[PDB]
């Protein structure tokens, strides 16, 4: 099969369309039917509006819903000894090392920040209640 | 719905994914050569006198010092996005947690009630409880009732009609009540209102005096 | 882009390990990032909504933000004017979209719909539908302003309305940078390619820039250390690129999160957020697609001339 | 992996404490509300 994003071949083209599963790409995806089969991705049900000048639709009844979001919200918090990492235990590489000015020095300072900071997101998010009810 | 999709939870299992990728690439990289004899470090200074053996190792300085550099730079781009997602759950939980949302689409899907925080490994989750409109019906509307020549409007509904008789109902939940004077009110004649109707207005002190 | 057909160089490449396979993933993690950043914006309606085949919305007209059939492409008259306003051989690819510029006109078009037949309520649940002058007597409550206001004034308020509309493609078609926002970021993709490709040009110390004229002319002991210094440089010049890729992602991404949530407050809902949706006091808005972006159009109410009156606080 | 001069730093606050919160703004909304 010929499609926008180049040339398909194994998958089994149909004329039906779906939710997208796996996107190939130009309103193309693919999915396991068994068999693979590529279509062009549905972008959800039609739904025609009783649309008139005096008409009005009002619920008679209702639900309770639960929904689940979910945030990151820090990451693992690290730290690496730049001299140890490049040079190991030779003094001849960390004499060498020097030659470069205070590059290991630059890097040790942005990983501490980065860490810091790791403790500050847990702490705006969870920290927002003066006692302990 | 979380126990039975291992996957529900991949948000989270991304960020513990990619961290441990960058450390196991920073590590792998101790054995590239970067055109050194070897990646070996105590093998040039067994094998290789001072003048050719600091020649092999700067080879591996510039090779190991350019790889501990771009995982920092890395680190400070992912770090990032991070605080972005910390500060949305921050906020969310002020809004959604601490109080009654009217944000559209914040606090979860249809009328925000109220939310309830879990912890989560590296992260938090939001139950969030909303109403749902459910079992609708067509109904005739119509936006004035003209009654002794005077327009009447709803004071916080709408007026329906069930095919004979008019009513006016909260517009959230169907509950008809006969329009009186005490929920409707007034404002000029019925020449100008474009689609009034004539109905009667019940005044609840006209059979008491 | 750093070796060409060279074998000589490919194998040298060997010994800097995997950061070519770094700098791929880098990349693809942000073409998959383009995808996420449409969907999240132009796909918040659950079922695609059409409008009545008579367009009787109480003197309100619509005709130049919806769909124009009469054409192939079935965009809006505005939609157009904005369509119309804004080295494969070096290893570098552009990939397509998932969703094409007619799947993102129809995801408008629905959207559009169900504002127009059912105000704010398929936003929430099921789409209820309710008379337009209705609908904005209830938009007009929301702002402080009674409702028997709109029904003496409808006739005004349709025409304020069709005007208004109207000037906007005034606005946009007579000035040449209006939409500078989106070409800017075209324009920036651009140079950062052009800048990746002319850098080939470079010698960074080799005798040439020509991978082949070097190994024409010199023996392998020779050879490979003029390889070694464009290597070098090419992959320098790849590693600045791809950093700088990720950087301008993240603002797009700031930009993407934004519009997303423009469409939830402002589209489907009335805001009550001061200058969140336009100037004035917020009545409703509506979308239009455009070239790696999305327009917004806010319907806003302004006070108008006011007079001097003496108050108090009580009377007794 | 801490043999290659790379360390892992604990977290300020555990899982213990992170709970405790948790459980201080469920308490505080059920008792409550917004208040
Ligand atoms: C799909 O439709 C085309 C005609 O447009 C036809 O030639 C093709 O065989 C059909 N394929 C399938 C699987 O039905
Ligand atoms: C409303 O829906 C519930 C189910 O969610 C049902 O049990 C109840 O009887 C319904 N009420 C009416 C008046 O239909
Ligand atoms: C209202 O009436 C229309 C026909 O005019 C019908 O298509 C629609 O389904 C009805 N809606 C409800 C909730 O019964
Ligand atoms: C409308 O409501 C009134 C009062 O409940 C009732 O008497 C009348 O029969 C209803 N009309 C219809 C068509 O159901
Ligand atoms: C509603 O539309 C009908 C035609 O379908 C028309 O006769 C009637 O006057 C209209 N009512 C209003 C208020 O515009
Ligand atoms: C409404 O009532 C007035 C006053 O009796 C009358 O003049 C008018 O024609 C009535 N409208 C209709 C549609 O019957
Ligand atoms: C809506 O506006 C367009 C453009 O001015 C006009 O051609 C069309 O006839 C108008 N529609 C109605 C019902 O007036
Ligand atoms: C109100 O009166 C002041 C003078 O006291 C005048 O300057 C101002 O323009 C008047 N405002 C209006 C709206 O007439």
């Amino acid at each position: 099969f010929q499609t926008r994003a180049g040339c398909l071949i194994g998958a089994e083209h149909v004329n039906n369309s779906y939710e997208c599963d796996i996107p190939i790409g130009a309103g193309i995806c693919a999915s396991y039917q068994q068999s693979i089969i590529a279509y062009t991705m549905s972008l959800g049900a039609e739904n025609s509006v009783a649309y008139s000048n005096n008409s009005i639709a009002i619920p008679t009844n209702f639900t309770i819903s639960v929904t689940t979001e979910i945030l990151p919200v820090s990451m693992t918090k690290t730290s690496v000894d730049c001299t140890m990492y490049i040079c190991g235990d030779s003094t001849e590489c960390s004499n060498l090392l020097l030659q470069y000015g205070s590059f290991c020095t630059q890097l040790n300072r942005a990983l501490t920040g980065i860490a810091v900071e790791q403790d500050k997101n847990t702490q705006e998010v969870f920290a927002q209640v003066k006692q302990i009810y | 719905s979380l126990s039975s999709t291992p996957s529900a939870l991949g948000k989270l299992q991304d960020v513990v994914n990619q961290n441990a990728q960058a450390l196991n690439t920073l590590v792998k990289q101790l054995s590239s050569n970067f055109g050194a004899i070897s990646s070996v470090l105590n093998d040039i200074l067994s094998r290789l006198c001072p003048p050719e053996a600091e020649v092999q190792i700067d080879r591996l300085i510039t090779g190991r010092l350019q790889s501990l550099q771009t995982y920092v730079t890395q680190q400070l781009i992912r770090a990032a996005e991070i605080r972005a997602s910390a500060n949305l759950a921050a906020t969310k939980m002020s809004e959604c947690v601490l109080g009654q949302s009217k944000r559209v689409d914040f606090c979860g899907k249809g009328y925000h009630l109220m939310s309830f925080p879990q912890s989560a490994p590296h992260g938090v989750v939001f139950l969030h409880v909303t109403y749902v409109p459910a079992q609708e019906k067509n109904f005739t509307t119509a936006p004035a009732i003209c009654h002794d020549g005077k327009a009447h409007f709803p004071r916080e509904g709408v007026f329906v009609s069930n095919g004979t008789h008019w009513f006016v109902t909260q517009r959230n939940f169907y509950e008809p009540q006969i329009i009186t004077t005490d929920n409707t009110f007034v404002s000029g004649n019925c020449d100008v209102v474009i689609g009034i109707v004539n109905n009667t207005v019940y005044d609840p002190l006209q059979p008491e005096l | 882009y750093i070796c060409g057909d060279s074998t000589e160089c490919s194998n040298l490449l060997l010994q800097y390990g995997s950061f070519c396979t770094q700098l791929n993933r880098a990349l693809t993690g942000i073409a998959v990032e383009q995808d996420k950043n449409t969907q999240e914006v132009f796909a918040q309606v659950k079922q695609i909504y059409k409008t009545p085949p008579i367009k009787d919305f109480g003197g309100f007209n619509f005709s130049q933000i919806l769909p124009d059939p009469s054409k192939p492409s079935k965009r809006s008259p505005i939609e157009d004017l904005l369509f119309n306003k804004v080295q494969k051989f070096n290893g570098l690819n552009v990939l397509p979209p998932l969703l094409t510029d007619e799947m993102i006109a129809q995801y408008t078009s629905a959207l559009l719909a169900g504002t127009i037949t059912s105000g704010w309520t398929f936003g929430a649940g099921p789409a209820l539908q309710i008379p337009f002058p209705m609908q904005m007597a209830y938009r007009f409550n929301g702002i402080g302003v009674t409702q028997n206001v709109l029904y003496e004034n409808q006739k005004l308020i349709a025409n304020q309305f069709n005007s208004a509309i109207g000037k906007i493609q005034d606005s946009l078609s007579s000035t040449p940078s209006a939409l500078g926002k989106l070409q800017d970021v075209v324009n920036q993709n651009a140079q950062a390619l052009n800048t990746l490709v002319k850098q080939l040009s470079s010698n960074f110390g080799a005798i040439s820039s020509v991978l082949n004229d070097i190994l024409s002319r010199l023996c392998p002991p020779e050879a490979e250390v003029q390889i070694d210094r464009l290597i070098t440089g090419r992959l320098q010049s790849l590693q600045t690129y791809v950093t700088q890729q990720l950087i301008r992602a993240a603002e797009i991404r700031a930009s993407a999160n934004l519009a997303a949530t423009k469409m939830s407050e402002c589209v489907l809902g009335q805001s009550k957020r001061v200058d969140f949706c336009g100037k004035g006091y917020h009545l409703m808005s509506f979308p239009q697609s455009a070239p790696h972006g999305v327009v917004f159009l806010h319907v806003t109410y302004v006070p108008a001339q006011e007079k001097n009156f003496t108050t108090a606080p009580a009377i007794c």
